[PDB]
């Protein structure tokens, strides 16, 4: 077997301009057979938004245990939970658990609640923190995510044209995988609406 | 230190703790349970004048413990939780080990062996409630009807009351039941039941809850109104000799 | 010598009840007030803050109301001590069953948890009670509305109108007469607001002397949108109601 | 080593081989093959030696306990899980057992549970345990009727064990026969497998239908 | 597990002289073929009369000799000043129960004032052995011959001065994972006496 | 009847527990040992008080090694005595297989003393209530050293307690004070032998068995023995000849 | 576990009529350096029994340390008892052997092989045997390590039976004893020159010679004279 | 492995599980249910190892019917998945896995939908209208995608059940003799007792 | 890492008579081609009239036999001095045995003595456990070759007289102690000239109703 690509998953953010953008597949398979088009894997904590890639199990006991953490940290503190704090509380969730099994990407994007400003953190399951305001991008094929986001990417976007850049970014990023297909959603996330758009594209 | 001395012997042979615990039953609600022969019936007393709550947010006098094991108490409220959550735990474990559901007997065992426990033994102090435990066993047309105590003893008996007006119920059961005959007639258990709690309720059917259990599983309660139409036949027998 | 020097107390009375328990339901009635009136549009609380003057922050007055969920929050009638505890512990266990079933805790659910300890407080380590009586608020989606109480004595009852702390009697009597079931939350007010009057003594009742809160259905949520009331919110309703005091 | 039980219309019918080897010489032609750990179950013999032996007197002590303290008879199915349940303990801890718990109990009738050291525990009307056991299963099932006297079922049993006997050498010193009966097990003697092979191979005609 | 690991200038020693014992060592550690260090204090008291030299691994030898430090701290405020032999036991008991980790080479030599200057010389595996000098390392073998011959009883301070330095600057020539300065300690009754010389000094005296 | 006398869970207000006191008076109605240092070793001897001709002559010793340099001897309640002398062979043995080298007496002696105090700080916890006598000869000299009850121990170069704990100082110090410590060994067995015959004649209603040891750097070679033989019936004539006889 | 790193080789010993006798090198190798000159390895304990291990020497410092606790407890209770029910061979016996069986069966042995040698003061002469294998025995010659090889067979033609103990006396047992030993420094360069030799007769005690050296010599290399290092242009 | 499909029809779940176990040449166990019910609208479907099963199967029934009876309600086939991927996802970390993959088909009996659930071995969750297990999915997942699309009733479901099953047995080379067939609705759990073309 | 446990030899035979049982056993202690013991058995009285011997790894045998002793005197202690029968003896041995079969282990143990009804009983172990009563049981390293004979002369099984040799046939014997030891001491004799395993002496243990005897024959040796 494969340690997460049995699944596989991809997750790219970028920062636009009081707004950021995070963007993902919905592939679930089992080995090299793709057996659904379906599988969430962006969930959101107060307002800070938390992408996982990696194994569908471990997505989903990190997902359990940072809704446990975030609720009782929200019901002493009543407040939410703020991007900036929540990179930390990531960090240290995962240090004691890289002696443990985890074989995840996570990816985190948000807008402060404390300086209006555009907050995007990226993970690994070593738990480099990765500290960006660009774009970050995790999964199977985040070498690639990186030579078309440093070259696609131009500095200061609004929703729409922001959109248009993740959107293809992705899509012909994707292209050249079939761990990547089957479905991919694009979440444009401003602090007072979140457009989700389904896109269309390859399966094999 | 709280390892000792909770309970000991007197030179007169008394407990303290099992003593102050008799006291908690007397004062608390009434619960009565008759037997029928093919059915066992439980009748129940809850009692409060003041009126400003529902019976839906005032716990049941009557818990299942499985669909066809029942359990009724009199006592504190707090100890009787305590109690029910260990025999739901062995009614499970039970069924997976021996591959049977359950025998109400066992059951009344670890019930009775926790009271024993906390008594003999330090570092916990005993329980001031007194249960019923009921049901049927799997293949038995035959009622069940046992009753432990604080002390951890536990018997079968053929119809038995415990809480306020013990007296007044147990000579209404000694007059008007027998173990060597009882009601044949699951309509005539449910008459007597009735007859036994409302001489001592002192209000109508809106505080006397009547649940009937028949064979393996089949449970009903009958309500305020069903008990009515018996309080009203009882006023009529009792006014042959008024 | 000092296997003499035990206190021997949370053993029974001859009364059906533990020495320490009875003697700390008296320290309850000598600490402030907390009031649960169950409505059909909303579950109203109100109490009054024990002590307030200028030297105190006025503008706090989450005292003694914490919310433990999205849709539970509780009332406090005892001291803050005592309270900490056991809110902590509620708070984690509402976790572990939203954890276990992927469902939040029905009202009684947590309150027999609760309960449990407070009776384990004086079954294991001879240790007191607790001091603490809660009136929970809540709402749950198989039976409407709820709201309970709970004691250090590990009994609980649900109830349409409470009150705890001191002056039990004299609140659970106006209530009991002024109830109806067509109330709404603005009517529940009114009345809530009308009771404390009856209970407290003075020249005028201010809005600072108060902490509030309500439960209601909401126009931003099909759920229960729970309403914290800070001072100056105390202010705009005593002008709504007309009722000065 | 292949044993078989089967359920049929008298009770149970067990049948087993006994054999112990020095080389492919037969040093005895003899030993167990039935634990009896009491005389209302049987678990045979077709694990490890030592893993068997542990848990059949550990069994044995778990029945006799269930009916000295609750003065209920335990069950087959009962006596299985009990079993089943600690072996998941004792797995990938070194254990081999194959063994069938046999009773025949007033309130489920002749029962036959199949345990392993997998944990997995089976009913079933047939089952058969061992290495033969593909070959022995060829005679029971082409001759199989639940409808069946005693006697005759005893001849089809032996029949199975000597093909089975036969054909592969890890069976074959000696066959006991055992019928397993509500009030406890009937011992049918002990047979020789010279004597009972030229009856065989002429009488059957299968696989002898035109003789070899 | 330890990823990589470290190693030491594996010629050591400590001669007795006239009054007491002078200490003397090369010292270098490597991880490899980096040289991680020039110049090391391997030249380690762990009483105030009583040092050692560290030999082995550098990272197993400085934890253990940290443990030693304690016992001979706490050993010193509560049941008297230690002795040579003292000290040494518990450097062997820490390397003998912990040999499935641990590679330490050690020459425990101190001064007490009624047994003169004492060596006790403590190999790998671990095993307490009394000498009346010692030379430990692997480069040891080499030099044996020239130390055992001109080993001498009761010589002259300038003369022993000499003799170490010029026995360590022939040892660390032919040797090959010996380098950097050559330290030297010299213990008597009037306390602890430093010495260091570099690299360019010894080679040439 | 205080907490003073029932209790060491607290400090009294004559900063100490009166039945730690209480263990002090009850050494002195014991029995008498003596130690005496000398200038080479240290000598240990006891009184052993015969009641009935059914006790053995020298198959009861109340000498007991720790190590086999180190001899031990004690006064007052015996089953005290015991557990101490466990415990000091316990640190003994420790010392031993750690450091490679037999115990130093100033060392041995703060690793029972932190025990005897130990058992003095806790309410339920028996003090000790003997007075022991002990020491040896180890790397840099002979030392005599006595324990107390309390936890209480200094060197000493004589010693002295018990029955007749007043003559047998007196002869002790005067023999002491004209000797440069105490001579030889071998004068010092004697002398020992004078001073517990002495003691003797306070308690004339029993007998004693005199019993001696000794523990000599040059006049054992480093070990403790018992003192027999020859030895032992040369030091009764001494003692014999000065007290009538 | 435990594996070479310093090494004590040969412990050889046999049993003659009155007592036995027991000798073995003073040696502390490191591999084929003979760095320490001097380890003992020969324990007397008491006054009749002597400890000899062969095999790893920090291991031998392990049951050194055991040992000085043997003593010392021994002589606990009853100093009164000191050859009746303190320190027999056979008690040394079980002591160590409980030890050895201990480590090795959770799986980190001890790496020595004993000898525990003795005459018993209340009994006969002891001689039994005990190694990091588990490997017990008892015999009238024992020998360990590599003395197992070839010192066992020389001292094997005096004693091997029952019958032949009776026929052995003190002078043929003890040139068995140094003849053994000359063999092992003979054709083993790892065992010491300096060697001690203790002979423990029932009767007479314990006696302990220290500081024998192999001796009868053999000068075998003057033979082979032709040269072996002036080279010749 | 162990063949287990399922169907998700409009009104309910159909969940197909072999019938035999066979040991080369010949069925020696040839009446298998391999699924357990857990409780009367709550029925899980397995495939693993054989003893796995029993041993989950019977620790998690009880577990359920434990929380069943103390909340005084039955438990959503949403609360049951949740607890079953909980409990697969911890045993890995430790010496012995619980090596089941699972089908869970439910009715959700209190807002009236039929729900379908696979969850792995390891964990992995997903919510499908159709799944299968391991190599089926190759051949039998080229007939559903092709041939079905939703809102077709029961029977459809019968047929198209069949034909992915008889081309299992032909053309890959595992053997597992049909599928016994139950159904899970609101009416309960019901045995199909026929498999001739349904 | 070391595993100093492998296997050392030696060779038991036992055998159960009607009134009698004999437990016979080599004295040669091996451990490859070097003599540890001319002299020493791994054959032990046990007491209650139950003989023993773990016959294999010496280390392992001198081991399970000190906790053995050890149960036998508990079980005296605690149950007013009761008789240990060779059936409870037995059970034991196995407790001991699962116990240890966690870690290796290597010995094939024989217990013989005899039943409270007074009748040979001969156990016969793996190193595991498992036991089983056997009529002649040979045990050790020359038990696959003691056996074949052991069975013609012991058991009279495949052993015929001359006729048909068939339906004519040699009954089983019936055992008298006398003719055993001639049995056990021609099986020993054969075993010197093939095994390594045994020689220097035989000590034949017979557990009868007046005690437990030694018998003593010698062994080949030079």
């Amino acid at each position: 077997s494969d340690p997460s690509s049995i699944n596989g998953g991809i997750v790219v953010a970028m920062t636009g301009k009081d707004c950021v953008a995070i963007a993902c597949d919905l592939r679930l398979g089992s080995q090299s057979l793709g057996v659904s088009n379906k599988f969430e894997k962006i969930f959101h904590y107060g307002h800070v938004f938390l992408g996982i890639t990696g194994l569908a199990t471990d997505v989903t006991t990190l997902n359990e245990m940072f809704r446990y953490k975030t609720n009782l940290y929200k019901l002493k503190e009543e407040r939410a939970i703020e991007p900036e704090t929540f990179t930390q509380l990531v960090s240290s969730s995962l240090y004691e658990r890289r002696f443990g099994p985890y074989f995840v990407g996570p990816v985190v994007a948000g807008i402060n609640s404390k300086s209006g400003k555009p907050f995007i953190a990226g993970f690994d399951l070593i738990g480099c923190i990765d500290e960006a305001k660009d774009f970050i991008v995790s999964g199977t094929a985040s070498d690639q995510l990186f030579g078309m986001c440093e070259s696609l990417y131009e500095p200061n976007l609004e929703p729409e044209d922001l959109f248009e850049t993740i959107s293809q970014a992705l899509l012909n990023a994707a292209d050249r995988d079939a761990l990547s297909g089957w479905g991919a959603v694009v979440y444009i996330i401003k602090k007072d609406e979140v457009v989700k758009r389904y896109l269309k594209m390859r399966q094999d | 230190g709280y390892d000792r001395a909770l309970s000991i012997f007197s030179p007169d042979g008394h407990i303290f703790q099992v003593e102050y615990a008799l006291e908690a039953v007397k004062r608390g609600t009434c619960a009565v349970g008759v037997k029928g022969k093919n059915c066992v019936v439980l009748g129940c007393e809850r009692r409060s004048t003041l009126k400003l709550q529902d019976t839906r947010i005032t716990p049941s006098k009557v818990s299942k413990i499985d669909s066809h094991v029942v359990l009724s108490f009199s006592g504190l409220n707090a100890d009787s939780r305590i109690l029910i959550e260990k025999a739901r735990v062995e009614a499970q474990s039970h069924r997976l080990t021996l591959e049977d559901p359950v025998t109400v007997e066992y059951l009344t065992r670890y019930v009775a062996g926790v009271q024993q426990r906390y008594t003999q033994s330090g570092g916990v102090r005993p329980f001031g409630v007194s249960t019923l435990i009921a049901g049927f066993d799997p293949r038995d047309d035959e009622p069940k009807l046992y009753q432990t105590e604080p002390s951890g003893i536990y018997s079968s008996w053929s119809a038995q009351t415990i809480g306020r007006n013990s007296k007044t119920v147990r000579e209404f059961l000694e007059k008007n039941y027998d173990r060597k005959e009882p009601p044949a007639t699951v309509e005539e258990c449910v008459k007597l039941t009735v007859r036994s709690l409302l001489e001592v309720v002192q209000t109508g059917a809106k505080n006397i809850e009547i649940t009937v259990v028949k064979p393996d599983s089949d449970i009903v309660a009958l309500s305020s109104e069903e008990i009515n139409q018996y309080v009203t036949q009882i006023e009529q027998e009792k006014q042959e000799q008024q | 010598g000092s296997r003499r020097y035990d206190s021997r107390t949370t053993i029974f009375s001859p009364e059906g009840r533990l020495y320490q328990v009875e003697y700390a339901l008296e320290s309850i009635s000598h600490a402030g007030t907390a009031i649960g009136i169950m409505a059909s549009d909303g579950i109203v609380l109100a109490a009054e803050r024990k002590v307030t003057s200028t030297l105190l922050e006025q503008d706090t007055s989450t005292e003694k109301l914490y919310k433990l969920n999205d849709k539970i929050a509780v009332a406090v009638a005892g001291l803050t001590a005592d309270a900490e505890i056991l809110i902590n512990t509620a708070r984690i266990h509402a976790q572990n069953y939203l954890k276990t079933y992927n469902e939040d805790i029905p009202v009684e659910i947590l309150v027999r948890r609760l309960s449990d300890i407070k009776q384990g407080y004086t079954q294991h380590g001879g240790l007191r009670p607790f001091g603490v009586s809660f009136i929970y608020a809540g709402y749950d989606d198989r039976y409407g509305y709820q709201l309970y109480t709970s004691n250090p004595s590990g009994n609980y009852t649900g109830w349409k109108a409470i009150s705890v702390g001191a002056n039990t009697s004299a609140a659970q009597t106006l209530l009991q007469m002024d109830y109806k079931d067509d109330m709404k939350v603005d009517d529940a007010i009114e009345l809530a607001l009308k009771t404390l009057s009856k209970t407290t003594d003075s020249s005028a009742l201010t809005y600072d002397r108060l902490e509030f809160a309500t439960i209601r259905k909401g126009a931003n949520d099909g759920e229960v949108y729970q309403k914290i009331f800070k001072p100056q919110e105390i202010k705009d309703i005593l002008v709504k109601t007309g009722i000065t005091k | 080593t292949t044993t078989l039980a089967f359920r049929f219309q008298g009770g149970i019918i067990v049948a087993v081989d006994s054999r112990a080897t020095a080389g492919n010489w037969v040093a005895s032609q003899t030993v167990k093959r039935v634990i009896e750990i009491n005389p209302f179950l049987l678990g045979t013999m077709a694990g490890g030696a030592a893993d068997c032996q542990f848990w059949e007197t550990w069994l044995g002590s778990q029945c006799r306990l269930h009916e000295l303290r609750e003065k209920e008879r335990i069950s087959v199915a009962a006596a299985s899980k009990i079993l089943s349940n600690l072996v998941y303990q004792y797995k990938g801890a070194g254990l081999s057992m194959g063994t069938m718990i046999c009773g025949y109990t007033r309130k489920e009738g002749p029962t036959i549970y199949y345990v392993d050291s997998d944990g997995t525990r089976l009913k079933g009307d047939i089952f058969c345990v061992g290495s033969g056991q593909t070959f022995a299963y060829g005679v029971l099932d082409s001759n199989y009727k639940w409808d069946l006297s005693v006697e005759d079922a005893l001849y089809l049993g032996k029949r199975s064990i000597l093909a089975a006997a036969h054909r592969d050498a890890y069976s074959g010193g000696s066959v006991n026969l055992y019928h397993v009966t509500e009030d406890g097990w009937i011992y049918h003697g002990n047979h020789d497998v010279g004597e009972l092979f030229w009856k065989v191979k002429e009488e059957e005609g299968s696989f002898n239908n035109v003789i070899g | 597990l330890k990823k990589g690991e470290v190693s030491l200038g594996t010629s050591i020693m400590a001669v007795t002289f006239k009054d007491g014992v002078i200490l003397g060592a090369d010292s270098r550690t490597t991880t490899g073929a980096y040289i991680a260090n020039r110049v090391t204090d391997k030249l380690t008291r762990v009483h105030d009369k009583i040092w050692c030299c560290r030999s082995g691994s550098a990272a197993d030898t400085q934890a253990i000799a940290d443990i030693v430090q304690y016992h001979l701290e706490l050993y010193t405020s509560q049941y008297g000043t230690p002795s040579t032999e003292t000290a040494a036991s518990v450097f062997k008991e820490l390397c003998y129960e912990n040999k499935d980790n641990l590679t330490a080479g050690i020459i425990v030599a101190g001064y007490d004032d009624k047994n003169k200057g004492e060596v006790y010389t403590i190999p790998l595996g671990g095993s307490v052995h009394k000498l009346p000098y010692a030379i430990a390392g692997s480069g040891s073998t080499f030099i044996y011959g020239y130390c055992d011959k001109n080993f001498r009883e009761n010589m002259s301070k300038e003369e022993t001065v000499d003799f170490i330095k010029h026995s360590l600057s022939q040892a660390i020539k032919w040797d090959g994972s010996s380098g950097g300065v050559i330290r030297m300690v010299v213990l008597t009754a009037a306390g602890v006496e430093r010495l260091i010389f570099y690299p360019d000094e010894y080679e040439q005296l | 009847g205080t907490g003073y006398d029932l209790s060491n869970s607290v400090f009294s207000p004559d900063g100490r527990n009166f039945q730690v006191e209480y263990a002090v008076k009850a050494v002195e109605n014991g029995t008498t040992s003596i130690g005496i240092k000398c200038n080479d070793g240290v000598v240990f001897a006891v009184e052993k008080l015969i009641t009935s001709k059914l006790l053995v002559p020298q198959k009861n010793v109340k000498i007991q090694v720790v190590d086999r340099h180190i001899g031990c001897v004690y006064s007052g309640l015996i089953p005290d005595g015991r557990h101490l002398v466990n415990r000091g062979r316990e640190e003994a043995a420790s010392f031993k297989k750690l450091y490679k080298t037999p115990i130093p007496i100033p060392a041995f002696a703060d690793r029972l003393g932190q025990y005897v105090q130990a058992h003095t700080l806790y309410n339920s916890v028996r003090p000790f209530g003997v007075s022991t006598i002990f020491g040896g000869v180890d790397k840099n000299g002979a030392h005599l050293y006595m324990l107390e009850p309390s936890g209480s121990y200094w060197g000493y170069k004589g010693a002295a307690t018990g029955k007749g704990r007043q003559s047998a100082k007196a002869e002790l110090e005067k023999l002491v004070d004209h000797h440069p410590e105490g001579l030889s060994a071998r004068e010092a067995v004697k002398q020992a032998a004078k001073i517990i015959y002495l003691a003797h004649e306070d308690n004339k209603e029993k007998d004693f068995e005199l019993e001696i040891s000794w523990c000599s750097l040059s006049e054992t070679n480093g070990l403790h023995k018992f003192v027999k033989g020859d030895l032992l019936q040369e030091a009764i004539d001494f003692a014999q000849k000065e007290i009538n006889g | 576990t435990q594996q070479p790193i310093v090494t004590g080789t040969s412990v050889i010993s046999m049993k003659y009529d009155n007592g036995v006798i027991i000798a073995a090198d003073n040696l502390g190798s490191y591999g084929s350096l003979l760095r320490f000159n001097g380890v003992e390895r020969l324990i007397p304990v008491g006054d009749n029994t002597v400890v000899g291990i062969s095999g790893d020497i920090s291991d031998m410092q392990h049951i050194e340390r055991l040992l000085k606790d043997l003593v010392t407890e021994n002589a606990y209770d009853n100093p009164l008892a000191d050859a009746e029910e303190a320190l027999e061979p056979s008690y040394i016996f079980e002591y160590l052997a409980t030890v050895m069986y201990q480590r090795r069966s959770k799986m980190n042995p001890l790496w020595n092989a004993i000898i525990v040698a003795g005459v018993q003061s209340n009994g006969d002469q002891f001689l039994r045997y005990v190694n990091l294998l588990g490997v017990t025995y008892s015999s009238p010659t024992l020998a360990t390590g590599f003395g197992a090889h070839m010192a066992n067979p020389l001292l094997r033609k005096v004693v091997d039976r029952e019958s032949d103990i009776p026929k052995t006396t003190v002078q043929v047992a003890e040139e068995a004893i140094v003849n053994a030993m000359r063999v092992l420094y003979y054709r083993d360069a790892r065992s010491s020159r300096n060697f001690s030799l203790a002979i423990i007769d029932k009767n007479t005690g314990l006696t302990f010679k220290k500081n024998l050296q192999v001796e009868n010599m053999k000068w075998d290399f003057a033979k082979d004279i032709k040269g072996y290092g002036t080279q010749k242009i | 492995m162990d063949i287990i499909l399922g169907i998700r029809v409009q009104d309910s779940v159909i969940l197909a599980s072999s019938k035999a176990v066979t040991r080369g040449i010949s069925v020696l166990k040839d009446s298998d249910d391999k699924t357990r019910q857990l409780s009367p609208h709550t029925l899980m479907s397995f495939a693993g190892e054989a003893g796995d099963t029993v041993q989950f199967a019977e620790y998690i029934q009880a577990n359920i019917q434990l929380y069943s009876i103390r909340e005084d309600y039955e438990l959503s086939p949403q609360a049951v998945s949740s607890f079953v991927r909980q409990e697969l996802a911890k045993s890995i970390r430790s010496r012995r896995p619980y090596q089941v993959n699972v089908l869970i088909g439910g009715y959700d009996k209190k807002k009236n939908k039929p729900e379908l659930y696979q969850i792995d071995y390891l964990g992995t969750k997903v919510e499908l209208p159709y799944g299968a297990h391991g190599y089926s999915g190759f051949y039998t997942f080229s007939l559903l995608d092709h041939h079905y699309r939703p809102d077709m009733t029961t029977e459809e479901g019968l047929d198209l059940l069949k034909l992915c099953v008889q081309e299992l047995e032909k053309r890959m080379p595992m053997d597992f003799k049909g599928v016994i067939v139950k159904i899970v609705d609101k009416d309960g759990i019901r045995q199909v007792d026929d498999f001739q073309a349904q | 890492q070391f595993n100093p446990y492998g296997d050392n030899g030696g060779t038991i035979l036992g055998i159960a008579g009607e009134d009698f049982a004999v437990l016979a056993g080599d004295t040669r202690n091996i451990t490859d081609y070097s003599i540890n013991s001319r002299y020493e058995p791994k054959v032990f009285d046990c007491g209650d009239n139950i003989v023993m011997s773990a016959n294999g790894f010496a280390a392992d045998g001198d081991a399970l036999v000190k906790r053995f002793k050890n149960s036998v005197k508990w079980y005296h202690f605690d149950h007013n001095d009761k008789k240990l029968s060779i059936n409870s003896a037995a059970r034991n041995i196995q407790h001991l045995l699962y116990g240890k079969r966690f870690f290796p282990y290597y010995v094939h143990t024989i217990i013989a003595g005899l039943d409270e009804d007074g009748k040979g009983a001969v156990y016969s172990f793996d190193p595991v456990g498992s036991y089983e009563r056997e009529q002649c049981r040979a045990g050790g390293a020359a038990a696959s070759l003691i056996m074949p004979f052991l069975d013609n002369q012991v058991n009279f099984k495949n052993q015929y007289e001359p006729g048909t040799n068939g339906k004519v046939k040699k009954p089983l014997k019936y055992l008298s102690v006398e003719e055993v030891i001639k049995l056990v001491r021609d099986s020993f004799t054969s075993a010197t000239e093939r095994h390594i395993q045994v020689g220097d002496g035989l000590e034949i243990l017979i557990v009868t109703k007046d005690g437990v005897r030694k018998e003593f024959y010698e062994l080949k040796r030079d």
